[PDB]
RNA sequence: UUCAAAUGAGAACUUUGAAGACUGAAGUGGGGAAAGGUUCCACGUCAACAGCAGUUGGACGUGGGUUAGUCGAUCCUAAGA
């Protein structure tokens, strides 16, 4: 399969880059069925696609 | 185009290159007996002219789409 | 098939204009089918009938 | 035939004099070699956790000794060569120093 | 866990019993087009036997170009017979 | 298995169909024979009635077959909406008088009306149909029983339908007893033999779509042309059998009917009083395209029934389409209209404002169905007219590739890879070409009779009966050749049924 | 030549 | 570009409508010499000025 | 650069995930002018091309897509014609 379009659309929907967004590899057919931002939003809320919180840059030392 | 119907009460036509928004308004009003709110035009990459036609809320695009056949 | 010029030459001006309008409506009705089916030969006949009527009028 | 065993492997002497940008993939290949030697099967499946354990200190900082669990298994596939395959997992322990190999239930 | 498991299992609707095993209603078209999409290559040709005839003919005529290693039916780069600059102390035209 | 739960569900599904049949046959006599409703107005009223009845009794339950009213040429599929009435006019405006009944909705005299419908509960279904006939009125008579019997080929057709119906009923009744059958135990060989000789006696050929078959839960044969199945025991009479009978999967040999089973009968007879010659009886589809041809005999229409192929999936871009797909898949695997899926459709009370509400909903549903159909999720159940072809054109034909001609842009696949007559190596595409390629474009009139039965010791006939499908008295000829094996057997069967036990379910008041 | 024979037999049956 | 003149856009539209292969129902014709489109164009191979 | 799985006849090169690194705000980022012209996006999809490979592609086949009273041209004049 090929979830390139889905990763792109999920990034554009959630408002982050593709480096963040995460696709669970088990729900592959359910993700590949999606070809629309509404479906990607459904997968965002149900817990199939998540946001991957930020890589930290601490300033304790500074 | 079909989504734009229910979205904005909008029809989508292919029209002449020699035409303009006034003529398109007049032609839709003459053929299909409807008042038009605005017309928006573009020229496609294949050389034709596309026109989005928004109808007033009095008239519904679904009726005209059923009347035409598509 | 289609119209006949010798038939139209007897007709009047208003009958000819009405026939032209009807042919234009029929052609438009066919052009919405033509986008779903590729082959639709009746359009040739009506499109040439329009030309025959216009020729008679100009004559 | 179907058996699981703990082992420890000295990667220092196997990677002695290896390019820094080749040290960790060489550790992967040497672990596959190790499993093939001990079990006698060509197909060897590492775990991504073992890959993480190798690549934790980057290409050129792999630990000198690692503690592995090699589990031989059947191939349930339709039909394949290598009717058995080895599956290597990591053992996360205090330190791999001072241990010897033992069979597991 | 047992509450959730007893809520989990299914009732096996009739949609399943009909169309689980079955598939391939409105089978695979060639160019992956919808019902109304205007396929130019194959609108005129109605039947599959002559469709295969035409495809085989195209594959037969493609060969001498594929031998010359063109990027398609559009690569017509034409190479000259000889270049003047390649044949020629002081200033020279190349290093 | 025939449990009490199964068979009482069959009964209460059947008698709803019976009383709805009585309702329609009520209404038509109210409208025409009595001192005026159109076809599509009858149809949704009948379906409203059936669902209003279904609500009282009983999870998967509803209408298997939407009520179809064929008229005088159509083998099956005619069941239009109220959307399409002006469309039918302004499409068929330039054509000729034929199909005027189906085009306008008003029925004429001498018009052979084949009604059919069905109802299902938890997958257990019951179909029924009846060929009735219009005949003008008596005015000087006080009671006004309408004047004149029928005489011609349509009369032939009705006679063959009724006689074939009763004979196959009796045969499947003797299926219980390995006795009480004239040896002149039971097989599709015998069934096809007796029905073919009845058809030959009355000079009315069998239509390709007709069949007699087994039923199981959710698997009746409602579609029979679109969806496939491996386990299908039953008999059909198509062009392959026509050519084989002229010479001398659906296997007929390894098929002997057994106890404890539910069966569907569906017989279609196409009359031949002209035609002059030997010839084939095939089917032609009706499209909405005026522009494919110039001839006036062609009918132009849009089918109303759909069916959705639950194996495929595709996210739609359109809100209306996705909501309509919800409404569809919450219904079952049986065909449906757009009117069935709505808010006000059963018509608890009925007025013009509710019909208007339904029309607006329909205007939205057609937009949804556009995208649902452009993607191959739902398909149309086609409108098929019976059409006659003489063997002369076929034998003089030229088919430069036989057994290899697909039709390639037919959308369903199963009517595409048919090969109706493997001998002579002609397919449906070239057969259509030959059917069109001739001024002998003779379309036949057809009569239809459909019943559902179950074998326990009695034959419990869940449809039919004398209240239902009592025949319009007619005046036919070619009335059943004596002096043969099979005819002796048939008459002995008819006499012996009076004792065999045939139970029949009555309609609901 | 099977089509020849079956068409011959079919002509035979339809002509009478 | 992106602020074209209509002349350039018209030429581009002609080029788009020309950018096709040859139909298959022309192979099947009596006395057909044509087997491919020799005036075919691609944005990367040849420029159309 | 690596590990597993998925897809597939076939995976060093495709997809997802798990790791390790890089550009390091005078970027391997986000947008534009000239030029190009559909290369954009989707669906199918491997004969030729991508100096290995290829299930992938700016390739091949078929479609979709560019909506302006307010952004620009259009108007003004500059050197000049």
């Amino acid at each position: 399969a090929n979830l390139r379009t889905q990763k792109r659309l999920a990034a554009s929907v959630v408002g982050v880059g593709k480096r963040k967004v995460w696709l669970d590899p088990n729900e592959t057919s359910e993700i590949a069925q999606a070809n629309s931002r509404n479906a990607i939003r459904k997968l965002v809320k149900n817990g199939t696609i998540v946001k991957k919180a930020v890589t930290v840059h601490s300033k304790s030392r500074t | 185009a079909m989504k734009k119907v229910e979205d904005g009460n909008i029809l989508v036509f292919q029209v002449s290159m020699k035409a303009n928004k006034y003529q398109i308004k007049k032609a839709v009003k003459e053929l299909y007996e409807v008042d038009v709110l605005k017309v928006n035009t573009l020229v496609r990459p294949n050389g034709t002219k596309k026109a989005y036609v928004r109808l007033t809320a009095d008239y519904d695009a679904l009726d005209i789409a059923n009347r035409i056949g598509y | 098939a289609g119209v006949k010029a010798y038939e139209l030459r007897t007709k009047s001006k208003e009958q000819l204009a009405s026939q032209l309008v009807d042919l234009k409506k029929e052609l438009a009705e066919l052009k919405v089918q033509k986008l779903s089916r590729p082959s639709l030969p009746k359009i040739k006949t009506v499109r040439k009938s329009i030309a025959c009527v216009l020729t008679v009028i100009n004559e | 035939d179907v058996v699981t065993r703990e082992y420890t492997i000295n990667l220092h002497k196997r990677l002695h004099g290896v390019s820094f940008k080749k040290r960790a993939p060489r550790a992967v290949k040497e672990i596959k070699k190790f499993a093939k030697l001990h079990m006698g099967t060509d197909d060897v499946r590492l775990a991504p956790e073992l890959n993480q354990a190798i690549w934790k200190r980057g290409v050129k900082g792999v630990e000198y000794r690692l503690r592995l669990r090699i589990s031989r298994k059947r191939n349930e596939e339709e039909d394949a060569k290598n009717p058995l395959f080895s599956y290597v997992e990591p053992v996360l322990v205090a330190s791999a120093k001072g241990l010897q190999t033992v069979v597991v239930e | 866990q047992n509450r959730a498991a007893r809520k989990n299992r299914y009732v096996e609707r009739g949609s399943d019993v009909v169309f689980g095993d079955q598939d391939a209603l409105t089978a695979s078209t060639e160019n992956g087009v919808k019902l109304r999409q205007t396929d130019r290559l194959l609108d005129g040709v109605a039947d599959g036997s002559m469709r295969s005839k035409a495809d085989r003919m195209a594959k037969m005529e493609r060969r001498e170009r594929n031998r010359h290693a063109k990027q398609g039916e559009s690569d017509r780069h034409n190479a000259v017979s000889l270049s003047k600059h390649l044949f020629s102390v002081g200033k020279t035209d190349f290093r | 298995i025939l449990q009490e739960s199964v068979l009482n569900k069959y009964r209460t599904a059947g008698q709803i169909a019976q009383t709805a049949l009585k309702y329609v046959t009520s209404l038509i006599n109210d409208s025409y024979h009595s001192k005026q409703l159109t076809v599509p107005e009858l149809c949704l009223l009948t379906d409203s009635f059936i669902l209003t009845r279904l609500e009282q009794y009983y999870n998967e339950r509803g209408i298997a077959i939407p009520t179809t009213i064929d008229i005088d040429q159509i083998s099956g599929g005619w069941c239009p909406e109220i959307d399409d009435t002006q469309n039918l006019l302004n499409w068929n405006k330039g054509k000729d008088s034929t199909f005027a009944s189906s085009v306008t909705g008003t029925l004429r005299p001498g018009d052979l009306v084949k009604i059919t419908l069905g109802v299902h509960i938890d997958g257990y279904t019951s179909e029924v149909s009846h060929t009735m006939v219009i005949y003008p009125v008596d005015e000087t008579k006080p009671i006004l029983q309408p004047t004149g019997p029928l005489l011609g080929g349509k009369a032939d057709a009705v006679a063959a339908a009724h006689i074939a119906m009763e004979t196959v009923v009796a045969l499947l009744a003797c299926a219980l007893t390995p006795e009480k059958l004239p040896a002149s135990g039971i097989t599709g060989q015998l069934i096809r033999t007796i029905v073919d000789t009845i058809a030959r006696s009355y000079n009315c050929g069998v239509v390709p779509g007709s069949r007699v078959r087994r039923i199981r839960r959710f698997l009746a044969g409602q579609n029979e042309g679109i969806v496939a199945e491996r386990e299908y025991k039953g008999v059909v009479w198509t062009e392959s059998h026509q050519e084989a009978d002229l010479l001398s999967a659906i296997p007929s040999d390894d098929f002997v009917v057994q106890s404890g089973e539910v069966y569907l009968i569906d017989l279609k007879m196409a009359s031949l009083e002209h035609c002059t010659k030997k010839g084939l009886v095939t089917l032609e589809t009706v499209d909405s395209y005026t522009g494919k041809s110039h001839k006036a005999g062609e009918l132009i229409a849009r089918p109303g029934a759909y069916v959705r192929d639950f194996a495929q999936t595709h996210i739609l871009k359109l809100k209306t389409s996705r909501q309509l797909l919800t409404k569809i898949d919450k219904q079952g695997v049986y065909p449906f209209k757009l009117s069935h899926l709505s808010s006000n459709f059963p018509f608890v009370h009925e007025n013009e404002e509710e019909l208007q509400s339904l029309k607006k909903d329909l205007k939205s549903f057609r937009l949804g169905m556009s995208e649902i159909s452009n993607n191959y999720l739902c398909v149309e159940s086609p409108i098929q007219i019976a059409r006659w072809v003489p063997w002369d054109h076929i034998l003089k034909a030229t088919n430069p590739n036989g057994n290899l001609s697909y039709d390639a842009t037919s959308t369903l696949t199963l009517p595409g890879h048919e090969l109706p007559l493997p001998k002579l190596g002609v397919s449906a595409i070239k057969l259509k070409s030959l059917m069109n390629s001739t001024k002998e474009s003779i379309s036949l009139p057809v009569a239809r009779e459909c019943n559902t039965i179950v074998l326990c010791p009695e034959l419990l006939r869940l449809t039919g009966g004398s209240k239902t499908c009592q025949p319009s008295w007619i005046h036919s000829q070619h009335e059943l050749n004596p002096q043969d094996s099979i005819v002796q057997g048939i008459f002995q069967l008819a006499t012996l049924a009076k004792d065999l036990l045939l139970k029949e379910t009555q309609p609901m008041k | 030549s099977s089509l020849t024979l079956v068409k011959e037999a079919l002509w035979s049956v339809i002509d009478d | 570009a992106a602020q074209k003149s209509f002349r350039i856009k018209q030429k581009m539209a002609k080029a788009k409508k020309q950018n096709r292969p040859l139909p298959q129902w022309i192979r099947l014709r009596t006395n057909n010499t044509i087997r491919y489109n020799a005036k075919r164009r691609n944005w990367r191979r040849t420029k159309m000025n």
